[PDB]
């Protein structure tokens, strides 16, 4: 009945933000389905020799690291998220906050997302860049 | 409101 | 003479290299690795194309811009553009080193050239 | 790599 203005990429990226990471607590074994295929995935993490692991790519091989990293009660606090219109219909969105997965103390991450389109208006996760900070610094 | 294969 | 193929993390790698030297060398020039149509965010709000990302640039008042870069990361994106996301330290002036997250998206412009269309900045500092 | 607008050398 009423009609209103579609939402700005900065509203389009926060509302992303939002809904991801209260998924992540209630459910992430459906965190998977936000991704495309051809969509870039990494969440942090070391590998054998101390350096930053690698990524994961399609929607498939996402849903096997995300359940690996078992997450359990995610306690997540967004202090900053901010979001521009990319290439084609894209968004980037730079993230800034604080993650606590199984009742283990906050760290702080620096995120990147790109949403791209796929319905023509709907958003999906084409790539996917998280990093805590204490594995990096 | 919704992204990915989730259905409004 | 001798021919090989490139790649997203190493044109990221390339990139950054270099964004921050000349940050360093001439900011007063930084503003060349930007087209039309191009975001620039630092700490705010945003900032579009060649003229108002130099003036801005400008004002920040880049003097001695040293980075201890810890990590980047690059993937391959939409138009067979690259988004690169940095963490690590910069310090202006002088000061001492705060720790900044740095997110560019880079994108073709001519044979084999990237430009930058997105950049946006933020401390650890003013966030957490 | 070459880059925006610099011509290759004054890049570094």
């Amino acid at each position: 009945s009423m009609v209103m203005e579609k939402p700005s990429p900065l509203l389009v990226g926060r509302e992303f933000v939002r809904q991801y990471y209260t998924l992540l607590n209630q459910a992430p074994d459906m965190l998977h389905r936000f991704y495309g295929k051809n969509s870039s995935y990494v969440h942090g993490g070391l590998d054998s020799n101390g350096k930053p692991a690698d990524a994961v790519y399609g929607q498939k091989e996402i849903h096997r690291k995300v359940m690996s990293q078992n997450f359990t009660n995610c306690h997540t606090k967004i202090r900053h998220v901010d979001a521009h219109a990319t290439l084609n219909d894209g968004v980037v969105v730079q993230v800034m906050g604080l993650l606590s997965n199984n009742n283990q103390a906050l760290r702080r991450f620096m995120q990147t997302f790109v949403l791209a389109p796929e319905v023509a208006n709907k958003f999906y996760v084409h790539n996917d860049i998280f990093r805590y900070q204490d594995e990096v610094f | 409101i919704t992204f990915g294969d989730f259905n409004d």
